């Protein structure tokens, strides 16, 4: 234990001694990139031929990443 | 004309007319076994045709799903990391704070501080804390395409380390018609070269362990003469930042270790214990108590909490989930014996007729 | 008659003759069932051979995928909120506000409550703003190994309840005034607490919860503020301007308007558009009546703009499932017809073995 | 005796060899009636084995394939709806900003070209829908097993297109420090000025506040900037009576105050230390300095550039080799088979024929 | 470049002048609502028994539904 | 309705009354601890040889439990 307490009647007040600082004063940047695994679809009739999960599956994703090309 | 002998041409048409019939019905035999082997044979190829039109087709299909579907888990089990990254991204319109485990994981982070421009002494105690340091930087979406996507990662530098900190609180005091003072300056104090640093903003600070973790961009610097208002609100040497009422008032600071109470005027405060209730009754003044005795504390009819409240354990068990494959197996083996004496059958039917037409004769 | 008999003998010489002939074809007859039969024979054992070596193992692997995905699909679903909790500790670096319904599902945060050390009053209070409660709690990681998670969850607890509370707005006033003290008050023990930080006190009905943490006691007498400013009872918190100013402030009921100089000011409604124009002085109008405040160019919602629905339609998903059913019992009319014809080829043999005669 | 016994006689010793001759025939057919019986029952199991055996496994697979599909389709067709109840899990039903998946950007605009203000407004809106999700709220109101309803909460801007400006102070030496720091932007003839950090987002040279926690100044305090003890405006200030020194960082570099016995420099990245400061008040911008040091603390004026990392991926491949029959050899095979016995029949017909 | 900075040494103070405001003094609420693309469950019987996956993914949404229903 | 609004014109200044608190002044804090339901890999030839499903499941799982025990 290094943290203790003193508290003095004189000015209703009571200080925490014993903390060792951190004062953040700038900023780090570094640039963090990051490939896709994607899938190359192979073509052919499934057991459901409305069931395109491949297709839906990119879709989805090819629509999350043009919501955030706009915000740009 | 005639004699026994007539007799013994009547006797040759005798067997030899037999023999005939003989041979008629091994002949009719012979055809009811072509029709079986015919209808056999059709329902051999019907046989194929549904391997081959019905049954292959499917389970080609289902090669298929599979297939698909095997991907697309894959998809996102390959992704795991780019496809929380763009949640993260989404839900907070592209600009996270803290920094993920997903926008940057930890052999990562060590590998960065480990090249920031700092002393050994800082990129250790960023090693250690991790956590702060996480919760101190941002994550800003800079560019994003199908392929590829990218993000700057902004961690904060610190421009010094390892100077004494202190937190100050306060609570009213009082003449004993009264007036009554309570010190507006209670926060984060830290050493910065030869003042002192003050944050006043309780988001601005964490705090881990012994160890604290300020943003000097909204703090106010103060001479060291500041801490003579710990001990005399009237220095002469630092007017002292105070508050100031013409009427009695009583309240609760709850601090880090404890808890101060001011008690004046007709209102009736008490410091009890979780095991023997009530062990004190404070008196016109200003009184602390420590966390160490004390479990609450209580201001007229409100009631402070100056320890954490222990409470009920839950447990959430789970059960492993079991996976049945039942597998298919066919009795090759026996099948195979069956052909075999199929064959053996076939073999000595040659054998029969290959005699047969030896005695007529057609060597073989 | 003697020459009758020798074209008897004739016919006959010369019937054992054809009726070998007859055997001879009838042999080649039974060569040609043979081949017939061990092509046959040969082509039903590849199918087989098919079945087994081609067939079988693929309709296997097949049966060992679908476990395989059935099993991660599971996972997934039978560890839903072991799961969740991790991307929020992952998300959060480990601690979280608000507690999710992930992080405590109501029946058990209602659990907690009513083991809370407090009285049937606070505990009902809890027990009717889940929400609130929920916003006012943390959520930290404490213990985790691949096999469990264990996190503390840290409810906030109530010192007091069922107080006089309210909240104060201030505008300028005509050199100036403004008062500085805005903000939440709520009746503490024989004081009143004052919460200067609009980040510390939700608010839900007619209903108020804060955080005495960063809190101001002061004595009953500050409320004399309200009505006197140079009050000799309590030195008000002001802050002075010897120049002319014109603002609004907007409050929960309405919105109040300080419009002195030179500039122009209008409380306008969204049927009769303006409908009281403001002369020098402090006015206050009431949501009820008035719509939008207008301070010089600048414009004041008194009231939330009603806007315009949106509607995301879905539809049903369907799941084409066809079986794949067998002809089982045309197929074996047909062997029992192909039995039926091996039993009578025994019977046209019996029958003429027996003219032989081998009796069998 | 008018016939020649010695033809009838020999005629049987002939006779009793084609007797034996047509007994190995028949059992030759009779070896060949069990073969078939046997062959028959093995193509009976076969079918049985495909139908009560191979068929059903064959069904059941295509019915998980089947719940699978539909499960993976389930979280495709909602993976919207699924998001959004996420995120009010989470916040307790009650988020900021206004995600992608709460409102997405055609939706935004949408609504953005509805609302009952200026096309200048409208125009900024859509510009900055980035700052606009961040002050806006999404507050889940209904909610159902099969429809789920919710409000977005999307700022009203009162006033736009005004100079604003943020003030930066450090102290000054007997000591002051200006406490009125923050940003400030001119509304209807007087000042609006924000003292929360936390209020004010800027983007560009765009900035955009919530005139809520603000305070209404004369245009007078700006008279503070240059003279302190102006006449027109007394300024909120703060006192010292001892030496005191320190650092701002401002947006277009940094402000620095060096009182007392205590040590200051300005740093650049190329060159080191390229300036001393002595007892004053000095300002330095961080087109040239890049740090700057009071005491044994260092402060950045800028940014400091680091390492860059990243992370590659792989294309991932799916593998689905089908199962394909030799049709044609085999109806060859069987074509033949027919063939056999339709000379097998030829062969008997031939036979019968010389019976009668 | 609008975005200029003027110091005054007579006022330890630094002033960033030239951005443009944009104050809120208001809010516009709309009301957005979201269909569910339901599952009709096909009855019959799987590979596994014990495994109802479409159940047990109804029945996780449908919880997850209660839990919010609960907040209000 | 219980909420009114007094405006003292005196005082340039509106008054929200009848509003009722719950000011926090302790913490209650309770330990909860969740299992989890672990999958036993059964191994077999599956129809991709290069396709682990079960297992890159538990990796990335295993994974996100390894991050956080870094935290600590």
């Amino acid at each position: 234990q290094n943290i203790t307490e003193e508290f003095y009647q004189s000015t209703c007040s009571a200080v925490s001694k014993g903390y060792l600082s951190a004062l953040r004063t700038g900023w780090y940047t570094s640039v963090i990139t990051i490939e896709l695994s994607n899938i190359k679809e192979n073509k052919c009739n499934g057991t459901d031929a409305k069931v395109k999960l491949i297709k839906q599956e990119l879709d989805k994703y090819k629509n999350a990443v043009t919501e955030l090309q706009l915000l740009m | 004309a005639s004699g026994v002998a007539v007799s013994k041409v009547l006797h040759l048409e005798g067997e030899v007319n037999k023999i005939k019939s003989a041979l008629l019905s091994t002949n009719k035999a012979v055809v009811s076994l072509s029709n079986g082997v015919s209808v056999l044979t059709s329902k051999v190829l019907d046989l194929k045709n549904y391997i081959d039109k019905q049954l292959l087709p499917i389970v080609n299909k289902q090669s298929c799903s599979i297939s698909n579907i095997e991907t697309v888990i894959e998809f996102q089990q390959k992704n795991n990391r780019l496809l929380e990254i763009t949640r993260e991204f989404s839900v907070n319109a592209g600009v996270t704070t803290p920094v993920s485990t997903y926008m940057l994981t930890n052999s990562e982070l060590l590998s960065l501080i480990n090249d920031m421009p700092i002393t050994n002494d800082q990129k250790k105690l960023m090693s250690n804390n991790v956590q702060i340091v996480r919760q101190q930087s941002y994550s800003i979406m800079s560019i994003i395409k199908e392929e590829v996507l990218a993000y700057v990662v902004q961690l904060p530098l610190y421009g010094v380390i390892d100077t004494p900190c202190w937190k100050l609180h306060t609570s009213p005091l009082c003449t004993t018609s009264n007036i009554c003072l309570t010190r507006t300056d209670r926060g984060w104090y830290c050493d910065n070269a030869g003042s002192v640093s003050f944050f006043p903003q309780a988001e601005t600070c964490k705090v881990q362990s012994n160890r604290v973790f300020c943003d000097t961009m909204n703090s106010l610097t103060l001479p060291s003469e500041v801490n003579l208002c710990n001990v005399d609100i009237f220095n002469p040497k630092y007017d002292c930042k105070i508050m100031t009422s013409k009427t009695d008032v009583s309240s609760s600071v709850i601090t880090s270790l404890g808890a101060i109470v001011s008690c004046y005027g007709k209102t009736k405060c008490t410091a009890s214990n979780k095991n023997r209730g009530i062990i004190k009754t404070f008196s016109n003044g200003c009184d602390y108590v420590s966390n160490k005795g004390v479990d609450t504390v209580s201001v007229g009819n409100t009631l402070y909490y100056v320890n954490k409240q222990e409470g009920k354990s839950l447990y959430v068990k789970g059960e492993p989930i079991i996976n049945f494959y039942d597998p298919l197996v066919f009795p090759s083996d026996e099948f195979d014996a069956s052909i075999s004496q199929v064959n053996e059958k076939i073999n000595q039917s040659l054998a029969f007729i290959r005699k047969s037409d030896e005695l007529l004769g057609l060597e073989v």
